[PDB]
């Protein structure tokens, strides 16, 4: 079947340009907006750049933003791929 | 087309009523929106053939 | 200006209340003009009222008005050609309809408007004049009178400044025509500038795959004559000489992939110039940039003449734009197509980035299912959202219930009915249901059949068939037998590659064969059946029951459906027997064709055919007689009868049903018959070959206005058919159907084009090589289905 | 139509309205309502119009006549008759899941305008019944979408899709059955921290 | 529908003096291909590419000549000669939908010279300065060397999306081209390298106007539109003096101080030349698509599509004679000239009319 593409688009350079103390804003400037949240108490900028192309399998990476409070960067967690 | 003969006839239905989701500890379930959102109106009126929607 | 009251006069339809919601000025209002201006524009924009005037009495502020005119009818008058329904149904949307009111000022503009439909038809000299006949009551009768007139036609196609090609090669090439001939469909000579659009760009294209790289459309007039019937198209160019390809210069905000760019525009220099590879490369680079997330990547080029060594540069402009992400992928108008039917043709995700094409792609697939009547994409922007995005399709859905009724005439079966009736969403479900008959010379075929495209998410089908067959051998140029058959298949059909597509079915069939005339070598397969009937009466009667496993594997690699010239299909279909069945066999047929052009322009083509089957028993039985393959033929081996290649009957002596003279019979006793007779009517073989080499060449005599719509063929074909289980041995005085050096040849021409009748196909052949008992038919034909 | 007096014609429509036969009714009612399009009670034939339309399922004839008697008459006592009638008309195009919704909404509109604007009519209690249902109704279009979606094998699309019916309906059946979804998407893209919560809303409420 | 036949009792009684026959002709195209008379004789051809010469008194051929090209006895392409025929200085001038321009002599029919041009030659080639001016499908006024046929000179004039089937020979005055234009407005333009002087628009879905030849006397124009008014320009400004609503793109002729006009749905009339006043009025061969009017001996002459030649009184618009000519039809203009009436019927059968 055709290539599933899911998620957003991660440079891996894109992922560079942020680092812990920024704005919401920053991050939505640099790596636009995520697809997805987490819509259940905390806040959280979840960027999962997923691609499957037919009888190949699926490679993703999963970068995962979590904000405090006041809406800036405390903790940056990136998972280059998985298992 | 035929399918609303039967619409524009009579049929009735009654169908899922509504339950408000729990919210687990720990988290909170989404915000409402508030789009579709049905207000409790009282009292009872005729429903479902039992109700005359001749021209007053 | 203190307002204590509002007071109303000339209200009739619309109420007080209406009225009174409209205006901005309100009762206690102190009001200046301003207040009564915008109050009666306020008024005026409500599409109620024709002149109104806001006035002041002594305290009152005075609302006066006159409403529009109230439509009770709208008839129509001398639309010869446009039913007075769908006439409304068009003026119901654009806003005219009973029961709502009439714009005094727009009358000229409905008159245009239907008058703009009838110039978008042909009728230019059509005239749609609106009379409005008041009634009391402030109501209204709207009359449109249509004088149609004629329509136009092209009384001429013409390219001026062309040296390198003639006018009318370059116009066999077009859409719109001049010239329509009674034998031929090659199109209409009605004009709409879309066509015109598209002869522009083939007219472009043909010129610039060729190296005109300077070619240039300076103009295109439409002239039409004054008596509005004749109509003329003037497209005017400038070519400039021819130009090697020099190399490829890229630049733009490439977003860094200048390493991968290169690749894609690597070319060999001296390579005359191509306007296709151009916009390959074009289309490659943009969907590289697509690949890697980049939504509407542009790439533009323009060539950098040399006149010197006449070697075009070619300049590329990419530039790659922002990515963007698809929120939702909505649909709308599916009001019986459920969303998972439209939502599954889809090649853009719905939570994933966007691609332009992806999106286009889904507009194309939702067009080839032919579901709907209109479909158009919209890409809106999520509000406050800078790379947001939601991909709506409007649909407008078709009624695909279908009757349909075809006719074919062919030598290999007389007259050839198809009829039925078809439904191909059923219910708005992707399912495909149909009762559908054939019926020839030799054969009716009866099915009812349900089918599922997406049995599985990715394609794979649901095959579903009931069936009724009756054959009778006589009529098939065979020896004779009658054979009525009925049964059931199920099939998986699954895609793999676009190019091959692989299919797998279990089906039950029951054949109740009578009437055979006793042969030797039908009469063989009886006896490995363990029946065994009378050699000398046909009143006979033999029914199997069997279950078989088929397969198939399907490859379409052509560059063209209609009139190929490049390319190759391969077919292969097979069948086995799982035991249970009271047969035990096999067969499997292998077919080929294969186009190879040997010209630019290709319009030499050299055409590879061939046709391999072969089939056989298991269990010490063998495989039925009604499952031979034959040779010969229209679609074969033309210049033989159909079926004659191959095998004969070698008859018992038997006593004929009803006998009588003045019939002709075979090996009847009653004819003093004693003995086997060896015969010319054929029975088929258990292994045929089949191969031709034609050779397709222009048409050499009719103008090349239209000279590619008819297509000549120079063929040379060859076939064999022969039996594994004959015994040479015991039928010495016979031939030796055994033999497969047996090779049936034969040489001859075939011209093919499309009629006003149907596709038809010719084909005058001698062969050269034929084996004795072979029944020739030189001059073969074919109408439409066969 | 003959050319009888009104009056005659009113009651000849008013013995064909109680007869069941509608086009019968329509015809007459029509001619009325063309001829004289401004007496003392002829809203009161355009209402009997639109209920001789809406039972004769000429539908695309019921709304423009509504939205006329609207745009005409806003205040009128019986709005809130020609507004339900605008939702049944809506419901009767709706006809219920699979299929674009927008039929639906335009009704769940309707009837919300309705029971907002009239809470004491007689057509109130019937009219919250509906809504129950089109919300329902609704969300299971978008559990459809969220399904297809599940076999496909986008999860993005799916939790996206999940996400936003807790937001819009929360409190419908069809939503209690897509949480499902929503955890497994998780599930397959590896956020097994965001599925695990899901994974209690789940638990911590019924299927019902 | 198409008004009938007018059933006129005719004194007088006319005839036919000979009928010569070209190739085909123009066919059921829209040409404005017609013969040309000049000192006896008689010029001219077919849509094919064929040229004759006629004696114009035998209407027998001097010399005939195809202008087809043919490669071989096999192939031959129609020159689809459009627009003439002219002579003047010698010449035989005929123009090409193949963007070409013959010039043949008058004495053996041999090509003096051919030249290429910016497009379809479908307009009548007016003779004047030492020049030939064509005016092209594409609105472009070239003028060639009447002796070498060299393209000393071009005008663009802008065409509109939707044409009638041009084109409009100029009238020459005073060393300046006036022409017609489809864009619905008659240029003057200079003859020397063709300096644009003065461009008047006379234009009022798809309502347009294209021109087609306009005629000068003291120092006023008269120019002629599609659904567009008729006007008399001032010969210094083009300046709009008096105007008139309707149209046609049939020549008109000026003639003493009264104006004839072929209309759109095919009226002929009489209008005054100092402000445009209607005189007499003939609609009784309405929509019979006449040809251009030519005045022959006080009456006017106009030929139509059933072949039928109309002879009208210039006094009050009444019928003096009828007659059947030809079956083919008559749609290109009839040249009355040197008492000898021609006339060219669709199938490329000239008439001499006594």
């Amino acid at each position: 079947r055709p290539d599933i593409n899911q998620g957003n688009y991660l440079t891996a350079n894109d992922v560079s340009k942020i680092r812990v103390g920024m704005t919401q804003q920053q991050v939505a400037y640099a790596l636009g907006t995520p697809l997805m949240s987490d819509p259940f108490g905390t806040n959280t900028w979840f960027y999962v750049f997923r691609q499957q192309p037919g009888h190949e399998g699926v490679t993703q990476q999963t970068l995962t933003l979590t904000f405090n409070s006041s809406g800036v960067l405390t903790n940056i967690d990136n998972k280059p791929a998985l298992s | 087309r035929y399918k609303r003969q039967v619409s524009g006839d009579e049929a009735y239905l009654e169908a899922a009523p509504l339950a408000e989701l729990h919210a687990p500890a720990g988290m909170i379930l989404p915000v409402t929106s508030g789009d579709y959102a049905i207000p409790v109106t009282n009292g009872s009126g005729a429903v479902g053939k039992a109700l005359d929607i001749r021209p007053p | 200006f203190v307002v204590k009251d509002i007071h109303f006069e000339g209200l009739q339809r619309v109420a007080v209340g209406a009225a009174l919601l409209s205006m901005p000025v309100r009762t206690g209002d102190t009001v200046n003009d301003e207040d009564i201006s915008n109050t009666i524009r306020a008024l005026f924009a409500t599409g109620n009222f024709e002149d109104v005037r806001v006035l002041r009495d002594g305290d009152t502020l005075l609302v006066q008005v006159k409403e529009r005119p109230t439509i009770a009818s709208i008839t129509f008058s001398g639309n010869k050609s446009v039913k007075d329904d769908m006439l409304k149904q068009n003026l119901e949307a654009s806003g005219v309809r009973v029961g709502e009111s009439l714009d005094r000022t727009t009358i000229a503009d409905i008159e245009k408007g239907l008058e703009d439909f009838y110039y978008s038809v042909g009728k230019y000299s059509a005239s749609v004049k609106a009379v409005v006949t008041p009634l009391p009551r402030n109501r209204v009768d709207l009359k449109l009178v249509f004088q149609e007139g004629v329509s136009a036609e092209i009384q001429q196609i013409n390219i001026v400044g062309n040296h390198a090609f003639t006018t009318d090669e370059l116009i066999s090439h077009f859409q719109l025509r001049d010239e329509v001939p009674w034998w031929n469909v090659v199109g209409d000579r009605k004009y709409q500038k879309q066509k015109l659009a598209g002869d522009l760009e083939t007219l472009r294209s043909y010129y610039l795959d060729r190296g005109y790289a300077r070619f240039n459309i300076d103009s295109t007039q439409v002239s039409l004559t004054p008596d509005k019937k004749g109509i003329y198209v003037t497209v005017n160019i400038t070519e400039g000489d021819q130009y090697k390809l020099s190399g490829v210069e890229v630049s733009g905000n490439l977003a860094g992939h200048s390493a991968e760019i290169e690749q894609l525009t690597k070319i060999e220099p001296g390579e005359l110039y191509n306007g296709t590879k151009v916009t390959k490369m074009e289309d490659d680079i943009k969907k590289l940039l697509g690949r890697y997330g980049y939504a509407y990547p542009r790439v533009q080029s323009m060539p950098e003449i040399n006149d010197a060594d006449k070697t075009v540069k070619l300049r590329v402009n990419v530039d790659a734009g922002n990515r963007f992400y698809v929120r939702k992928i909505r649909f709308e108008g599916n009001d019986t197509s459920k969303d998972a039917v439209l939502r599954r043709e889809m090649r853009q995700m719905e939570g994933a980035w966007l691609g332009s094409d992806l999106v286009d792609q889904g507009k194309e697939r939702l067009n080839r299912l032919g579901f709907f009547e209109t479909v158009d994409t919209d890409t809106q922007r999520v509000p406050g959202s800078p790379d947001q995005v939601d991909v709506v399709y409007k649909v407008k859905e078709r009624n695909t219930g279908s009757f349909n009724f075809g006719i074919g005439y062919g030598t290999e079966s007389g007259v050839s009915f198809q009829a039925g009736v078809q439904q191909d969403n059923w219910l708005g479900t992707g399912y495909a249901v149909g009762i559908n008959g054939t019926k020839n010379d030799y054969q009716t075929y009866a099915e009812l059949s349900v089918t599922n495209p997406y049995f599985t998410v990715d394609g794979v089908s649901l095959g579903g068939r009931l069936f009724y067959n009756d054959f009778q051998a006589d009529d098939a140029d065979l020896s004779d037998y009658t054979n009525k058959s009925y049964g059931t298949d199920v099939t998986l059909g699954f895609p793999i590659n676009e190019y091959n597509s692989l299919r797998a079915g279990l089906g039950y069939v029951h054949n109740s064969l009578s009437n055979m005339q006793p042969q030797v070598a039908m009469w063989r397969y009886l006896y490995s059946m363990g029946e065994h009937p009378s050699t000398s009466d046909q009143d006979n009667s033999f029914k199997t029951d069997d279950f078989t496993f088929n397969y198939g594997w399907t490859y379409n690699k052509l560059d063209r459906g209609y009139f190929p010239t490049d390319g190759s299909r391969v077919n292969l279909t097979g069948k086995v027997t799982i035991p249970g069945s009271d047969n035990e066999y096999y067969k499997v047929t292998l077919d080929t064709a294969t186009y190879v052009p040997i010209d630019d322009d290709h319009k030499w083509v050299v055409l590879g055919r061939t046709r391999w089957g072969y089939g056989d028993g298991l269990g010490g039985k063998e495989m039925p007689f009604y499952e031979n393959f034959y040779a010969g033929g229209s679609s074969t081996v033309r210049g033989f009868q159909s079926n004659t290649i191959g095998p004969k009957a070698v008859y018992f002596p038997h006593q004929a049903s009803n006998y009588d003279p003045d019939y002709d019979y075979e090996c009847a006793t009653q004819d003093g018959a004693k003995d086997l007779c060896k015969s010319d009517d054929a029975v088929g073989g258990n292994a045929m070959a089949v191969a031709s080499l034609e050779f397709i060449t222009p048409t050499p005599f009719i103008s090349d206005k239209y000279a590619n719509s008819v297509r000549t063929s120079f063929f040379w074909d060859m076939g064999t058919v022969w039996d594994t289980n004959w015994d040479s041995s015991q039928y010495s005085g016979y031939p030796d159907y055994s033999d497969p050096s047996n090779i049936r040849m034969s040489a001859g021409i075939a011209l093919q084009w499309m009629s006003p009748l149907g596709p038809l196909v010719f084909s005058y052949a001698q062969p050269f090589k034929k084996y004795d008992g072979d029944k020739a038919e030189q001059f073969q034909f074919n109408i439409g289905k066969t | 139509v003959p050319d009888n007096p009104p009056n005659e014609i009113y009651a000849t429509a008013q013995q064909k309205l109680q007869d069941g036969n509608w086009r019968q009714a329509i015809t007459q009612l029509e001619a009325l309502d063309n001829r004289y399009p401004f007496g003392p009670y002829s809203q009161q034939v355009q209402l009997d119009l639109i209920y001789a339309y809406y039972k004769n399922a000429d539908l695309p004839l019921a709304q423009a006549a509504i939205d006329r008697f609207i745009r005409l008459n806003p205040t009128h006592p019986n709005i809130d008759y020609v507004m339900y009638m605008r939702g049944l008309t809506n419901m009767a195009l709706d006809d219920s899941s699979d299929r674009d919704p927008q039929h639906a909404r335009a009704a769940f509109s309707d009837f919300s305008k309705l029971v907002r604007g009239y809470p004491n009519s007689q057509y109130t209690t019937d009219a919250t019944k509906r809504l129950v249902f089109l919300k329902d109704r609704l969300a299971k279009y978008e559990y459809s979408v969220a399904e297809y979606y599940t076999e496909r094998g986008a999860w993005v699309a799916v939790v996206n899709r999940v996400e936003g019916m807790l937001r819009d309906y929360p409190d419908t059946q069809a939503t209690r059955d897509a949480l499902p979804l929503m955890e497994n998407a998780y599930r397959q893209m590896q956020m097994n921290a965001q599925a695990e919560k899901v994974a209690k809303i789940i638990a911590a409420n019924s299927s019902n | 529908k198409m008004s009938p036949l007018p059933t006129v009792e005719n004194q007088f009684t006319p005839t036919t003096a000979w009928s010569t026959s070209v190739g085909s002709g123009i066919g059921n195209f829209y040409s404005n291909l017609h013969p040309a008379l000049a000192d006896n004789v008689v010029y001219a051809a077919d849509r094919a590419g064929l040229v004759k010469a006629l004696n114009a008194d035998d209407g027998k051929e001097i010399w005939s000549v195809s202008l087809a090209e043919k490669d071989g006895w096999f192939s031959k392409e129609p020159a689809l000669l459009s627009g003439g025929v002219t002579v003047s200085g010698g010449h035989v001038y005929i123009g090409s939908e193949k963007a070409q321009v013959y010039a043949l002599n008058t004495s053996d029919g041999t090509v003096a010279w051919q030249t290429k041009v910016a497009g379809e030659a479908l307009s009548r080639p007016v003779v004047s300065d030492g020049l030939v001016l064509i005016h092209t499908s594409n609105g472009q006024l070239q003028a060639l060397n009447e002796a070498d046929g060299a393209v000393k000179w071009t005008v663009n004039l802008d065409m509109p999306s939707l044409s009638l089937r041009g084109e409009s020979a100029p009238t020459t005055a005073f060393g300046a081209a006036v022409v017609g234009g489809d864009n619905g407005r008659v240029s003057a333009v200079l003859m020397e390298q063709g300096q644009m002087i003065w461009q008047q628009r006379i234009s009022q879905d798809r309502l347009s106007d294209v021109d087609t030849t306009p005629v000068v006397v003291n120092g006023v124009v008269f120019a002629l539109a599609y659904n567009g008014n008729l006007t008399a320009l001032d010969l210094r400004s083009g300046q709009i003096m008096w105007k008139r609503e309707l149209g046609s793109v049939n020549d008109f002729i000026v003639d003493g101080n009264r104006i004839y006009l072929v209309d759109q749905n095919d009226r002929v009339m009489a209008l005054t030349i100092d402000g445009g006043v209607t005189l007499w009025t003939q609609s009784d061969l309405l929509h019979r698509l006449l040809t251009s009017p030519v005045l022959y001996n006080g009456n006017l002459v106009v030929g139509d599509s059933e072949g039928y030649l109309h002879w009208i009184n210039v006094e009050d618009g009444r019928f003096v004679a009828q007659q059947k000519v030809d079956s083919s039809g008559f749609q290109t203009e009839p040249v009355a000239a040197d008492g000898k009436l021609l006339i060219q019927a669709k199938d490329g059968t000239v008439y001499s009319i006594t």
